[PDB]
């Protein structure tokens, strides 16, 4: 329930700084490797919890081929952990392949919902 | 002959559960007898009938 | 707190009923009933144990009939309403020495002897605590204790000062099977008898536990097989993905 | 359509246990709910068959319990099964709650499920306390005395409500008969709340250990999870049979075989082992009103959990700091339980205060900070600018 | 409200009666420590107290 | 009865996931399979893999709390000994 | 949608009591069900608050009841409320069943509702018999002995099932403690069966006194039938407060104020008034095995009613012979109840035998013949040929 605009704001302030990007990005990459969702054949945007209207609009607005790829990666992850194994090492999601694909859709749906709730509580300056 | 075995024991469910109940009957009886004989034999000289036969001699 | 007021811990003796297939040694229960009746029955009671529970465990029927008839219980009154006594039967409970708590506290200098029919389940230590307590009276209380009068030293008792003196001395009870009745022999037998008095279900409980553990481990392994059989189709399921042509 | 769907009752049976779509990825930690239902059936049936022989006066409670233990047939089986089954019930309930806290089962669709679970937790704590008090041993009298006497710290009404709880002026025959009637009652309230637990579960289905959606592949509950439940059912029955037939008094306290005495205090008054962490939380506050407020807040802090979890990913499967601090919380609970069985002595009160602070800083300080740090790490580890 | 009483009690012995869940001293008061009781500390102890409000009876403690 | 609110799980046919295209699944009858296949390989190699992955998370807090408990227990045993009374009085009051 | 629909629990409450579409034509006989719900809640609450003071041994049962009467604050209110509320529960339940078999509610869409009703009726009879046996008066004890020694007529296992019921060899301390544990227990089974009664009702909805379909105009249950039920609730509470406060031992027998004595028979052993017709049915047969078979058949003959009703229109609203023979059946039941309270003297055994035969000939002979005759009269009165 942290909004992705907050995460993106803190993350962009980290990434555009010279000093703490070169400190904080290696510990993030080690965190990503130790997380081990890639060993199950999942990108990170398959991990975002989808039972909220923002993620439902983002998954509805996601294009058709990306949605089929996401559905296969989820079904393969369920089938993999059902057998208590991992995917073989040639089937792991590589680091250049782990892209944020759902993130622009989530960000525009979140900006639309925040603009909606700012306009619903608007006050004219009379 | 596994075919005749299947057709007389596992084909109909009625004879299947009848065999399960008959086996449970005889299993319960002889399993109780086997456990009680092993228990009384493992505790030899400690039981009351052993003590009673000792004090009756 | 201090190990004095904790009490020294009783060590682990090799009881003949320790172990999951073991049974009470019934000859030692019979001898322990003799030790209770000739020494322990002067102060402690056994009012949870009926006479009929002894038949077929430590004595025969005639022996428990005679040991019950040597006592007097209250009968229902006569046709004139006066109270009447009765020789004991198998249905009655083992009587205690004192008629109330006040006679006990009067006869034992204030202290009350606990009822011994649950005392090995009521003390942390089990039979080892009872054995170490009965045999653990030093000849002298160690150098520097302020022992109050009427109290004795036993380090297994929490605090040290117990209001029960040493009551087990050698050859104070003759056994009718000729066992040499030392202090440790009598303490072993009376502790086995007290453990039977606390848990008279012990042997059948362990026998039923053998049957139950065998049947349940059979069922557990067999259910592991039946689960793996029913789940084989889902464990060995393969997924292929050909990306659809765009339209 | 099939008769198992066309019927009024059989469609309920079908929709809950036969055709109910479960996520295929769920592991053996998802058998704890079926296990708790079996535990509840065990407790209710053995309790009825002992209440057919139990008398609830202050004079006859203890000796009626030994009348169950000594001269009714298989009565030791019933009493050891009821007592060790209550303890196994609480162990399996702690596993159910710690699974739900690990895998994020408290999160956004299932908060009503989490809250009905917390209500169930409170009611079975109350049931187990009353049933301990019905034995009327030495531990149960003085446990009843301490826990009931804690309500005297309420500043205007406390003496009147503790006299109303007691039915008199101390724990006596009215208190024991009240506690027996309530210990008989509250399990049916627990069964109704279990039906409501299942009703809140059924509208969204179970979660899965990935935390991602499970709407994609699902298998019915019949002949997959029926037998996967049966595995742990037989394993639980085996371990319970060990504790009932070979070590029946290990999880108990030996002071309950002394009959209850208002005149002798047993010099170390502890409750049963599963109430020991909350007893240590209560003891570690140097006050009485703040102590009872802190124990009740320690049970009610589990409701703050869906609002302090600040992460976009459901569960701790793919987070490393959340896994580390979860196991810090679990062994903090175990240390708190071990501290609650020790005396009020010198290192233990500071250990109890620090462990209480860790218990409350997990839900309120550690989880938000760690989860937002993990959010920012998940972002900047894989986006480049 | 129990009414246990006094004329059958000499001193040489304590009474500790229990009633209403109440274990409680009751004892005749000696001269010897009626003014050992008025010999006391006031706050070289934990006890800034008054034996008049504690025991309103001069000769009988409870 | 009336229809209730929108949920996140339907039933067989209308679960509520995305549309699925291009995923083909294959499975064999269990009556034609070997159950208990690979149990002696998974019992030693897969068990070690799962243990190696998930044991620092469990055993570093267990080590911390067990060392804390043993140290507090040793201090409590020292304080109520003959050698450590003269710290016990200045410790408690 | 509204929050009362978009919830889990409020959806059930809304669907059953708020937006439930009732036929607008239903008269005041359609309040007996909500009345039985109120009665059940009364019995459960007053019974719990008396079980907080009841002791169940044979030497303490009767005196614990008088301890409730004389020593517990407002305990005479609780005891008189429980006893007269049990009898009022049975009068209202007889009205519910008589409405059901007057208006044809047993018929073909609602046969499972009728059968769940018959199960509820059997369970309430058992609950009240056990609760009358718990007070252990003189009618209580000897009623227990004659009703349990009914079961010794089974020619193979009868002595062992009666020695299993008794817990010994006649009605004593195990029997009374058993009957208390069961008299608690069976009301919660009744609450579960009432939930199943409502579930079986809710699929097709209630009938109406016309017997035609009620699908055409319907009224939500809130704000119309809530207040139409409130009218009968206040009337029922008024009449119950009359019998509790001004006339409390009227429906009871005076011999339950004699303590139970196994050596003195009270010279006319009769149960409570509502079990008198089944007692007269049992007493009419000159054999014990056939007597209990005929009593259980007299209450299981309510199941042959949806198969012997041979007419095309539902209910007796528009039939004259069905109305006449219905009220013959009702006053036969009242005469049977009055025969069951009399001794076995010379006109009464013949009157009870003929009334039992009329009771059985209603379901098995009178309803088919009168249904067929009314069918062909309805045909040839209006078709021309
Ligand atoms: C000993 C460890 C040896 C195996 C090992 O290294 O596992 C590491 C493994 C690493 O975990 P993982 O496989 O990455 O996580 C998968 C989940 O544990 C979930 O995995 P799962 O639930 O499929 O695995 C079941 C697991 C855990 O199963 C359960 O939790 C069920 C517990 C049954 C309770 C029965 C009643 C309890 C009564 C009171 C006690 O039981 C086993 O570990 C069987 C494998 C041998 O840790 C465990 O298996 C936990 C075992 C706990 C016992
Ligand atoms: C007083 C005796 C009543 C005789 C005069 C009433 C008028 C009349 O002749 O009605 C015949 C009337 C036939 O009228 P219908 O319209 O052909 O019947 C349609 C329905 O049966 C009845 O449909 P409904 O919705 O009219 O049902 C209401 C009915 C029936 O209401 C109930 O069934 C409620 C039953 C009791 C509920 C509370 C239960 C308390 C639990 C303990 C019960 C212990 C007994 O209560 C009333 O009849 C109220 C009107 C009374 C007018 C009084 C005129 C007196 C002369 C001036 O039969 C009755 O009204 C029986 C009720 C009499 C009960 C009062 C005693
Ligand atoms: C004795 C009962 C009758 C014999 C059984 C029979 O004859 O069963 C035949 C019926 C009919 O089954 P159907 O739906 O295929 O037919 C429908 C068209 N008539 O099955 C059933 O009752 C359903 C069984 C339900 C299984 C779930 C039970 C779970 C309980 C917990
Ligand atoms: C405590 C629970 C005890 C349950 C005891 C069983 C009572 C059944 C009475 C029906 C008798 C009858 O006469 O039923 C008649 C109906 C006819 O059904 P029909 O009209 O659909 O078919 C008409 C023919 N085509 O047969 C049944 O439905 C069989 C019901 C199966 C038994 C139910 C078992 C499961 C109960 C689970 C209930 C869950 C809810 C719990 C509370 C939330
Ligand atoms: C008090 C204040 C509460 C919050 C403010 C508020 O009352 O909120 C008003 C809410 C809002 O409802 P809405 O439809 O406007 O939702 C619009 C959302 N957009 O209404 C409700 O809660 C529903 C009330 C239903 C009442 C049902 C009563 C049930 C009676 C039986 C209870 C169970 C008995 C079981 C035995
Ligand atoms: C076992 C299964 C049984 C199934 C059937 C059960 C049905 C319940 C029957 C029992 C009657 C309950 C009455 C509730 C009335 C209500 O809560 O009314 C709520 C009404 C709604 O008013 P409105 O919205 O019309 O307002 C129109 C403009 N706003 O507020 C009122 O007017 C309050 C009037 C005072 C009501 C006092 C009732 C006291 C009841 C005592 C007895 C309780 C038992
Ligand atoms: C005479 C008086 C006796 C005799 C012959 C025995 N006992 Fe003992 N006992 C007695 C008193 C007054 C007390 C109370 C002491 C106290 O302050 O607690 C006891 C105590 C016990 C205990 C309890 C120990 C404990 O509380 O941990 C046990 C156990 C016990 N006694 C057993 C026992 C046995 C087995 C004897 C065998 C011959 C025996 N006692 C003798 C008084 C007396
Ligand atoms: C919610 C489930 C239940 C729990 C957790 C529970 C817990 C307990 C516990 C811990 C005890 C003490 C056992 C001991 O220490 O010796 C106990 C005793 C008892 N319980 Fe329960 N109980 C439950 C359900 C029931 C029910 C439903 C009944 C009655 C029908 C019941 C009847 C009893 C009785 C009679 C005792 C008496 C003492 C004894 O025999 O142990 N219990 N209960
Ligand atoms: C009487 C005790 C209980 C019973 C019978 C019970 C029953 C169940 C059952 C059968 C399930 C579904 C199977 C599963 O997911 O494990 C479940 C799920 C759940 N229960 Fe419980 N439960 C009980 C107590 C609790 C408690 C005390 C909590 C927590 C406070 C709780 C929280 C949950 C949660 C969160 C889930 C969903 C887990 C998930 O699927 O992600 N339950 N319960
Ligand atoms: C289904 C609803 C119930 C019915 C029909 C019912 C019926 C009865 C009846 C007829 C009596 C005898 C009254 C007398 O003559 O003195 C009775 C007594 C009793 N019932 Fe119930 N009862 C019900 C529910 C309950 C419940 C749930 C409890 C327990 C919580 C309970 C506790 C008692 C007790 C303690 C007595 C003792 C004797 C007395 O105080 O009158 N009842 N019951
Ligand atoms: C604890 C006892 C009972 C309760 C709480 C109960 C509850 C209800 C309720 C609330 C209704 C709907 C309102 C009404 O139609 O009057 C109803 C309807 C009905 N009940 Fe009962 N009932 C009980 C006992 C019985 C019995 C003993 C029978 C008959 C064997 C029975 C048969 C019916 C029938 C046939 C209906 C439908 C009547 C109709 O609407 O046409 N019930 N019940």
């Amino acid at each position: 329930p942290q909004s992705f605009t907050s995460i993106a704001r803190i993350g962009d302030y980290i990434l555009k700084s010279p000093v703490l990007s070169k400190l904080c990005v290696p510990v993030a990459n080690q965190f990503i490797n130790l997380a081990g969702y890639k060993k199950l054949g999942l990108k990170f945007d398959d991990l975002i919890a989808e039972e909220n209207p923002i993620m439902q609009t983002a998954l509805r607005r996601l294009p058709e081929d990306e949605s089929y790829a996401r559905a296969y990666r989820i079904i393969r992850a369920h089938q993999t952990e059902l057998t208590h194994h991992l995917l073989p090492r040639n089937e792991w999601i590589k680091a250049q392949e782990d892209v944020p694909y759902l993130l622009p859709y989530i960000l525009e749906a979140e900006a639309a919902a925040k603009e909606k709730d700012e306009l619903d509580n608007i006050e004219v300056s009379k | 002959s596994f075919s005749s075995l299947y057709k007389t024991f596992f084909k109909r469910n009625a004879v299947f559960v009848g065999t399960i109940f008959a086996g449970a009957f005889v299993f319960q009886t002889v399993f109780d007898t086997a456990i009680t004989s092993w228990y009384e034999n493992h505790n030899k000289g400690k039981l009351w009938k052993d003590v009673k036969a000792r004090i009756a001699a | 707190m201090t190990a004095a007021e904790h009490g020294l811990h009783a060590p682990a003796y090799a009881w003949s009923h320790n172990g999951p297939f073991e049974t009470f040694d019934h000859a030692s229960i019979r001898r322990g009933y003799q030790v209770y009746r000739e020494v322990c029955a002067a102060c402690h009671s056994l009012d949870r144990v009926a006479w009929r529970t002894l038949v077929g465990v430590s004595h025969t029927n005639e022996e428990v009939r005679n040991m019950a008839e040597e006592f007097e219980y209250d009968d229902e009154p006569d046709e004139q309403g006066n109270p009447k006594k009765r020789p004991g039967k198998l249905s009655d409970y083992i009587p205690g020495p004192y008629p109330n708590e006040q006679a006990a506290r009067a006869a034992n200098q204030g202290a009350l002897p606990p009822d011994l029919s649950l005392i090995v389940k009521a003390r942390h230590g089990g039979c080892d605590y009872i054995f170490s307590l009965l045999t653990g009276y030093p000849d002298e209380p160690p150098a520097g204790v302020a022992l109050p009068p009427g109290s004795n030293y036993n380090p297994y008792f929490p605090g040290g000062s117990i209001a029960m003196a040493r009551v087990l001395f050698d050859d104070m009870v003759e056994y009718e099977d000729g066992t040499p009745a030392t202090t440790s022999q009598m303490a072993k037998d009376v502790t086995t008898f007290l453990n039977w008095c606390a848990e008279p279900e012990h042997d059948e409980r362990k026998r039923l536990g053998l049957k139950t553990v065998i049947i349940l481990s059979s069922l557990y392994l067999l259910s592991i097989w039946v689960k793996k059989f029913k789940w084989a189709g889902i464990k060995t399921r393969k997924f292929v993905f050909n990306p659809p042509k765009p339209r | 359509m099939a008769f198992r769907k066309s019927n009024v009752y059989l469609s309920l049976v079908n929709s809950y246990i036969i055709d109910s779509p479960q996520p295929s990825s769920i592991n053996y930690w998802w058998n704890m709910g079926s296990l708790l239902g079996l535990c509840l059936v065990i407790q209710i049936v053995t309790g009825i068959f002992m209440a057919m022989h139990y008398s609830s006066n202050i004079e006859l409670a203890f000796s009626s319990v030994e009348h169950i233990m000594r001269d009714v047939h298989n009565g030791y089986i019933l009493r050891y099964l009821h007592a060790n089954g209550a303890s196994f019930f609480f162990m399996v309930m702690f596993m159910h709650m710690a699974k739900g806290l690990y895998y994020g089962s408290y999160r956004s669709p299932r908060v009503t499920l989490w809250n009905v679970g917390v209500i169930i937790f409170i009611l079975t704590i109350a049931t187990a306390f009353l049933g301990y008090c019905c034995v009327y041993g030495q531990m149960s009298h003085w446990g009843a005395t301490v826990i009931t006497n804690l309500f005297s710290a309420i500043p205007f009404v406390g003496n009147d409500i503790v006299s109303w709880l007691w039915g008199g002026f101390s724990v006596s025959n009215p208190t024991i008969q009240r506690f027996f009637a309530l210990h008989y009652l509250v399990p049916f309230i627990i069964a109704a709340m279990v039906i409501m637990h299942l009703m809140a579960l059924h509208i969204h289905g179970s979660s899965n250990p990935l935390g991602i959606t499970g709407n994609l592949d699902r298998i019915p509950m019949h002949s997959y999870f029926i037998f996967k439940d049966l595995v742990t059912v037989f394993l639980f029955m085996l371990i319970l049979a060990l504790f009932v037939f070979y070590s029946p008094n290990t999880l108990g306290h030996p002071d309950n075989y002394i009959p209850g005495n208002p005149l002798v205090t047993p010099a170390s008054i502890v409750p049963e082992w599963y109430l020991l962490p909350f007893y240590a939380i209560l003891r570690s506050i140097p006050d009485k009103l703040l102590g009872v407020i802190t124990m009740f807040a320690a049970i009610l802090v589990l409701l703050v959990l869906p609002f302090t979890d600040r992460s976009v990913v459901r569960g701790n499967t793919f987070k490393v700091l959340s896994k580390f601090f979860f196991f810090i919380f679990v062994f903090n609970f175990v240390l708190l339980g071990q501290i609650g069985a020790c005396h009020v002595e010198v290192p233990y009160v500071l250990m109890g205060q620090i462990a209480t602070f860790i218990y409350f800083a997990y839900f309120l300080i550690i989880v938000p900070v760690i989860s937002t740090i993990e959010n920012v790490l998940f972002y900047i580890g894989r986006v480049n600018k | 409200k129990v009414e246990v009483n006094l004329a059958a009690i000499p001193l040489g012995k304590n009474v500790v009666v229990k009633w209403q869940g109440k274990p409680v001293f009751i004892r005749h008061r000696t001269p010897h420590e009626i003014q050992e009781a008025n010999s006391v500390d006031m706050s070289a102890l934990k006890d800034p107290q008054t034996d008049a409000d504690r025991v309103k009876d001069p000769q009988w403690l409870i | 009865g009336p229809p209730s609110g929108k949920t996140y799980m339907g039933w067989w046919g209308h679960m509520g996931g995305p549309k699925q295209k291009g995923i083909t699944s294959y499975a064999v009858s269990p009556y034609a399979q070997k159950p208990l296949q690979g149990i002696f390989h998974n019992a030693v190699f897969n068990s070690f893999r799962r243990f190696k992955s998930q044991f620092l998370y469990v055993l570093i807090p267990a080590g911390i709390y067990w060392y804390w408990w043993k140290n507090g227990n040793e201090y409590n045993e020292f304080l109520y000994s003959k050698a450590g009374r003269e710290e016990l009085e200045r410790v408690n009051v």
